[PDB]
């Protein structure tokens, strides 16, 4: 089967195509651009692909979380695709997305994503890959202050590796959290390492129509204080 | 020709085709309205989430509405400004996409052009040349009209809108937001004349317009009289009457200027009835004509999106795979 996948919900854009196994991918920084080249770029990989909207199987969307603004982006322009061309829909998680990464590049199989929420806070997630290279931990993604995140580390053991912006903003999460910690390699969430989640919940049947895509914010408290009443 | 029309510049979501031969073939409209009430005000993040919410099944359910698939339809357009950066981003993606994937033009329209044409949706469109009046909630401006993107700024205000000052007016009378239909409503209980306020910047020539001193001017009413019912209607009806008055003396001059026969109204505040009615009796005593839109294409609506995204299509506004909003949009920057 043909999968498209398309993420843009932190300062990264990136598209990738599977093709039956083969992997077609780009990736590029974005601050400030996502939306002059979000599209650019899906049909860029369609067309070196020698592949047309109408070929995909399933579009995977990166669902959040991340910038609210980012996270639309990605699902709005998944949302006209799929609602286009008729495609079902399959929403990945950014911080587990960050976690295949790390995978995918030193073998990790015990990550800690954290992004960089803005507000004194991260969007945290505790992912462990199982004997079948299913991610674990799907429960655990919250946005959280520096000191809860304290909390939680110390209720876990061992060795993990680290992912995400919110290292990069608070680089010493884990201290005293008596954790082996080491440094993932991974930044920011990549399309590519979308395509090998998308297939599986493609094979066991977790794809969604267009109108049933929704984001993942974490952070809901987003509006000013009610009216006295 | 048939145009899908998408709107999400701030807390509506419309969906409408429009047809060159039929007419409106759909019409699709969620409104906010409960969501933002208990703010005093549109928050723009819940506003942004449930464009996200709405816009896919709408645009499913005005295909459905329409008994149309996707070949039926030659051009997509959508709001790309004025309004929230994050809710005109809602529309526009979904907008560009879907016509990236359904391989036809994508339209990018200005929201106040929208409602500026609103009224060519009814019965006997107004020919150019015309005057035309935008009185929404952020925007009151006079504006001669001599074509398509011919638009020049003959007078607009200086401080509040005439929305937001129905808005400002109705929360001190203790009414919901928005209260501007409200004022209107409980107005209609007013006795005529019991109370006076001003008509700003009517002693002097000139077009432009100030709302500001009309809310103190209320606020210090309701201050010095009574709380009963009937005191309130005569403090809502005070205020309708100098504003509706204000409008109509503005929308003269600018008549008077131009030496047009027709005057267009538009924008939300073009709902009001008591407005309505005196443009309406002031164009026959000219023995000219006003234009207005249905109520419903006053306020934010998708149907009026659907329709100059026809025109602008037409005019050769095709957008490139780049997508883009514009939060402040100057209605005298769109091009011919
Ligand atoms: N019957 C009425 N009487 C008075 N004001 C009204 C009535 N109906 C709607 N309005 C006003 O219309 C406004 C909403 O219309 P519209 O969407 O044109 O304005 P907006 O979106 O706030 O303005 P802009 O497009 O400049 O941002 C509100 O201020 C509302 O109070
Ligand atoms: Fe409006």
């Amino acid at each position: 089967m043909r999968i498209l996948a398309i993420d843009t919900a932190t300062e990264a854009c990136s598209v990738a195509l599977w093709n039956d196994g083969t992997v077609n991918a780009h990736f590029e920084l974005c601050p400030r651009e996502h939306t002059q080249r979000i599209l650019p770029m899906v049909q860029d990989i369609l067309t070196t692909s020698g592949t047309s909207l109408t070929d995909i199987n399933a579009l995977a969307y990166g669902r959040g979380p991340g910038s609210f603004t980012g996270v639309r982006i990605g699902i709005g322009i998944a949302q006209g695709l799929a609602l286009g061309a008729e495609l079902p829909m399959i929403g990945v998680s950014t911080l587990m997305t960050m976690a295949q990464g790390a995978w995918r590049k030193n073998g990790a199989t015990r990550v800690l994503a954290a992004i960089d929420a803005r507000m004194g806070e991260v969007y945290w997630a505790e992912y462990q890959r199982d004997e079948n290279g299913i991610w674990h931990g799907e429960e655990t993604e919250a946005v959280l202050k520096p000191e809860i995140v304290h909390e939680r580390m110390q209720q876990l053991s061992g060795e993990w590796v680290t992912v995400g912006t919110g290292w990069q903003a608070w680089p010493d999460l884990g201290k005293e959290s008596g954790l082996v910690l080491r440094d993932g390699e991974v930044l920011l969430p990549a399309a590519e390492d979308m395509l090998p989640i998308a297939c599986q919940m493609f094979a066991e049947g977790k794809t969604v129509a267009v109108e049933h895509a929704e984001p993942v914010y974490l952070r809901n408290n987003v509006a000013w204080k009610k009216l006295p009443g | 020709m048939r145009v899908l029309g998408i709107e999400t510049s701030c807390d509506a979501t419309g969906i409408a085709i429009y047809d060159d031969e039929k007419g409106l073939l759909a019409n699709q409209l969620y409104s906010q309205v409960k969501l933002h009430a208990d703010y005093g005000g549109v928050v723009p993040e819940l506003a942004s989430r449930d464009h996200v919410r709405k816009t896919v099944p709408l645009i499913q359910a005005a295909l459905k509405e329409s008994g149309l698939t996707a070949k039926d339809i030659d051009a997509v357009a959508y709001t790309a400004g004025p309004g929230l950066v994050g809710a005109l981003l809602v529309g526009a993606t979904v907008g560009r996409s879907l016509a990236f994937a359904w391989d036809v033009p994508a339209i990018p329209v200005h929201h106040m052009e929208g409602h500026l044409l609103a009224p060519m949706l009814e019965d006997n469109p107004p020919e150019f040349p015309f005057v035309a009046l935008l009185v929404s909630g952020g925007h009151t401006q006079l504006i001669s009209v001599t074509g398509i993107g011919q638009y020049e700024l003959l007078g607009e205000s200086i401080d509040d809108a005439a929305g937001e000052a129905f808005d400002k007016t109705a929360k001190l009378l203790g009414l919901d937001y928005p209260g501007g239909p409200l004022l209107s409503k409980m107005a209609a209980q007013g006795t005529a004349g019991r109370f006076v306020f001003p008509r700003p910047m009517t002693d002097r020539p000139g077009l432009d317009f100030s709302f500001s001193g009309l809310k103190t001017f209320a606020a210090n009413t309701i201050r010095d009289n009574g709380t009963d019912d009937q005191t309130r209607a005569d403090i809502a009806r005070a205020f309708e009457d100098a504003v509706v008055d204000t409008l109509m003396i503005k929308c003269k001059r600018a008549l008077d200027q131009t030496g047009f026969k027709r005057l267009v109204m538009a924008g939300g505040v073009s709902a009001n009835r008591t407005l309505r009615a005196k443009l309406a009796e002031m164009m026959k005593k000219r023995r000219g004509e006003v234009f207005y839109a249905r109520p419903e294409f006053c306020t934010d609506n998708g149907a009026m999106i659907a329709y100059a995204g026809m025109v602008r299509f037409k005019a050769g506004a095709t957008a490139d795979l780049g997508v883009s909003v514009r939060p402040r949009w100057p209605l005298a920057e769109l091009p011919a």
